[PDB]
């Protein structure tokens, strides 16, 4: 298990800048970006075995993603990883890519969870750090609305519970994993 | 450092031939500012020699409360165990698990702190967690004549290997490298040595057989004391880029998490790249 | 450094330890600190080595200085050096004959704007207007001070219609102990103050200046340095970026300033 805690602290305080999360629903949070990221890399590195020198680039990532990310949510995550792709094909690479999930510790994370000899490209860890922060996104907007609702500032794993539960895709990802 | 890459050498090669020379002394100048550089690099080194002393009552106070062999005192129990927490946080933290006599010292220090370092957790397999789980203490000293530094991981008994101490030592130059003079930007390595690992029956989780039936190398923290030989008994250019990852690593744990143990322990020190 | 306990890496690992095993971690905290201030010592003494070092790199940087400025002639030593490294005796042969010699230049002409500029970050501060001020840069020079703490930079500038300063300095007051309000995020020297120096423009000359008068971009702004806390969190984040320009001319560049004039720094 990777921590990206602060990545999550940064996208929170984005889509919701008064607000604050709790330990428990940090924990949370962390499990369910790497329990993504990690179904992502296993589809990621048996495609590259069907690549004969274990090429590992967006493509493999955004077949992925379909693969994994319900209707709705991966024609999303797919836009938002092509928009970041392009942003950094043209400071550090996750701003150049525009984004504040880490590119270079996810293109090291791709290395290791998957291919070895061949070539993971920097546009793959790019597309891996926004479908992550998309996703991360979406919970913790749907939640801290939720924290607002009940007159609260903290998203806790309640408000967690209840994004999840009322919205089917989300829903859907969560259990599957 | 860098042939005809040179970011300018439209310039250097249009330039009049009596100012291509002017620039010819300077480069004969750098060489000088150079042998000057590798003299203050070789004071620092006695430098980090002569501090060894001044760190080394810390670092033995921090084995000890690791090794459960001496108790907080109070001064040391009102530091906080985290900075940068509401009041109500920290008592709460203090609070979120009562006291356990039957846990001696710190488990799985000097393991989480190696594992926490984003380089070192790259070296770092599933298999060698639980032999660094018996890692009772990291060292690190610099020695002159023959100038370098060892770094020793000490062992407790355990069923993985027979060694108390496994040893790396870097043998490194000072000196402007011939081969190269103006590429100097400090010590260099020369030499990397290990320690023969005496493993009990199957535990070797450096090496595995592939089918003729051959041994090869498997992927394992512990292929630092196995380091890559050097031209000196020597592809080429492998075995050389391997030998600057394993100095890189040599030089994170001897500058980097030796010095800063606990806050690796905690996880206060990351990178964002 | 994370100054959010929450966010601290193994922060789960830590909250379920026994009170009496976070006892014991809360003693390795305090402990750091010692270990912070002992380092805080090391840095101090290795600022007395690099002062003490001076003398011996101002030789070397002298004479560069006087090849530069077309003051002394290259003796047959340093003629024998090649221009370039990595050449051959065919490939450098070429290069020496492919311009004949010129009487007419004396020194190296634009040598300080060259290596400055093939820095990425210090050409990042150099606008298109500031290129022919600093042609007219003779030499950049950097000392060192134990009390008070810190360095300097000297620009040395000829005789130019831009402003009249032979030399604009810029100075750094640096801290040398760890902050004990915040001990263990110590890693080094850190910037109390940068200091720096009024510059006698020329009528209709001050490139740092617009009218739209109001601030340009220049590199010039490197001497009208932001205030630090006493003098008024953005302005503590231009000040550090001040601060790493200053260490990148101090400690890189000027030691190595003719491998950022050919480009063989990358």
């Amino acid at each position: 298990k990777e921590s990206y805690s602060v990545y999550i602290y940064r996208v929170l305080k984005q889509v919701h800048p008064d607000t604050g999360v709790s330990s428990k629903a940090m924990s949370i949070m962390n499990s369910f970006v790497n329990d993504v990221f990690e179904r992502i890399a296993a589809e990621a590195s048996r495609l590259a075995h069907y690549n004969k020198r274990s090429t590992i680039s967006s493509r493999e990532i955004q077949t992925a993603v379909r693969l994994i990310l319900p209707g709705e949510l991966a024609k999303h995550a797919v836009s938002e990883g092509t928009k970041a792709v392009t942003k950094y094909t043209s400071v550090s690479r996750s701003a150049r890519a525009g984004l504040q999930f880490p590119v270079g510790r996810i293109h090291r994370f791709l290395k290791q969870r998957t291919t070895s000899s061949g070539r993971v490209g920097a546009t793959a860890a790019v597309y891996s750090a926004a479908i992550l922060e998309y996703l991360t996104a979406e919970v913790l907007e749907l939640a801290g609305n939720a924290s607002k609702d009940l007159k609260v500032k903290r998203i806790t794993p309640r408000h967690l519970h209840l994004a999840i539960r009322g919205d089917e895709e989300l829903d859907t990802l969560i259990k599957a994993t | 450092q860098h042939g005809l890459l040179s970011t300018n050498f439209d310039m250097i090669q249009a330039l009049p031939l009596n100012v291509k020379q002017r620039v010819c002394a300077l480069k004969n100048l750098q060489m000088k500012t150079i042998q000057i550089e590798s003299d203050f690099y070789k004071r620092v080194h006695e430098l980090e020699i002569e501090f060894e002393g001044k760190f080394k009552s810390t670092f033995d106070q921090r084995k000890a409360i690791v090794a459960g062999e001496v108790e907080p005192t109070k001064e040391q129990i009102d530091t906080p165990i985290l900075e940068g927490l509401e009041g109500d946080q920290l008592a709460e933290l203090y609070k979120a698990a009562e006291a356990d006599p039957s846990a001696k010292g710190i488990k799985d220090f000097w393991l989480t702190a190696l594992r926490t370092h984003d380089l070192v957790a790259e070296a770092i397999e599933e298999h060698d967690v639980p032999i660094l789980s018996y890692l009772t203490d990291v060292t690190t000293a610099a020695s002159k004549d023959p100038a370098g530094f060892k770094i020793e991981f000490h062992f407790a008994t355990n069923p993985y290997f027979k060694n108390q101490v496994l040893t790396k030592t870097y043998l490194l130059g000072f000196d402007p490298d011939a081969e190269a003079p103006l590429q100097f930007d400090g010590p260099h390595v020369i030499r990397a040595v290990g320690d023969t690992i005496e493993w009990e029956d199957g535990k070797n989780v450096t090496k595995k057989a592939v089918k003729l039936t051959k041994t090869v190398k498997a992927d394992s923290f512990f292929n630092f004391f196995e380091p890559p030989k050097s031209k000196d008994e020597r592809d080429d250019e492998q075995a050389e880029e391997f030998l600057e990852l394993d100095y890189e690593m040599g030089q994170a744990i001897r500058d980097t998490i030796i010095p800063r143990a606990v806050l690796f322990y905690t996880g206060e020190l990351q990178s964002d790249d």
